[PDB]
């Protein structure tokens, strides 16, 4: 009873002759290992929420070109990697390969659903446009 | 002369000032995240790692411990001859030591002391990891049979 949330939300009887443990087996692959290497490779795919709307409509992300998003996670991804194994090159990268990919793109926070550009938050935009039209009381 | 001596005659003494290390590291938080970080589930810790925390390890080492030393033992060699004992030679030598410099060794597997013994500074995990780094400060020579 009364399991909490994680995230706010809101709208005769002797001893039997066959039981014993001391020593005598060792795992051979490495219980403990093979466990730390299996916890690793468990956790969840990571969220790429980039160029989606919050919810008051502004589209979340940074202001910069689809293609530099592409090329700066890349450098990420391979920075990355060289921390992971512990060297200050990595040794599988994912950018500066011999491909040419100058074509890739990524989602930014630089054009929102509608496919204009995101100078301007959409509350702005909306704003803006509406009060072009408000009047007042006479004098 | 003990070994922990030359290191115990400071303000924050030596191995206080190594146990301080882990904001060095990427990201540690505590001592015992950093004894986790390095070695895994047993001892033979993870070689990259290690490397990581002796490039942190080493200018306290060569910028503290032998200045330091470099006077201990010219204040130790003023009052008579004395039998002295260190960690690795590299100690004796960046500190110019003068003396016979004797390499010595035991039978044993002496990693294992560090877990057998309680009381000391840090976790025994600590004591271990530091005597790695010791080792891994060491200049490769016979040390030659204690005996």
């Amino acid at each position: 009873k009364r399991i909490p949330r994680k995230t706010k939300g809101k709208s005769p009887a002797t001893a039997e002759p066959g039981t014993s443990n001391c020593e005598h087996y060792k795992a051979r692959p490495g219980i403990a290992s093979v466990q730390k290497a299996t916890e690793s490779a468990e956790l969840p795919m990571k969220n790429n929420d980039e160029g989606t709307p919050d919810k008051r409509g502004n589209t979340k992300g940074a202001l910069v070109n689809e293609h530099v998003e592409a090329r700066d996670e890349a450098d990420d991804a391979t920075k990355k990697q060289a921390k992971d194994t512990e060297k200050a090159k990595a040794q599988v990268t994912y950018s500066d390969t011999g491909i040419n990919n100058a074509n890739e793109l990524s989602r930014s926070g630089n054009v929102d659903n509608e496919g204009g550009s995101n100078q301007k938050p959409m509350s702005t935009r909306i704003a803006e446009a509406t009060s072009a039209i408000v009047s007042k009381h006479p004098a | 002369v003990d070994s922990d001596e030359v290191g115990e005659q400071m303000e924050p003494t030596f191995e206080h000032a190594v146990m301080e290390i882990y904001k060095g590291i990427a990201g540690v938080d505590s001592l015992d995240d950093l004894t986790k970080w390095v070695l895994n589930s047993d001892l033979v810790p993870h070689d990259d790692r290690l490397g990581q925390l002796f490039q942190a390890f080493l200018p306290l080492a060569k910028d503290l411990l032998a200045p330091m030393a470099r006077q201990f033992y010219d204040n130790s060699m003023s009052e008579g001859r004395l039998l002295t004992f260190a960690h690795a030679d590299s100690e004796l030598l960046n500190a110019n030591y003068f003396g016979h410099l004797l390499r010595l060794k035991i039978p044993y597997i002496t990693e294992v002391n560090l877990m057998i013994r309680k009381n000391r500074e840090g976790g025994e995990l600590f004591q271990l990891v530091l005597s790695y780094l010791y080792k891994m400060y060491a200049t490769s020579a016979q040390p030659k049979w204690f005996g």
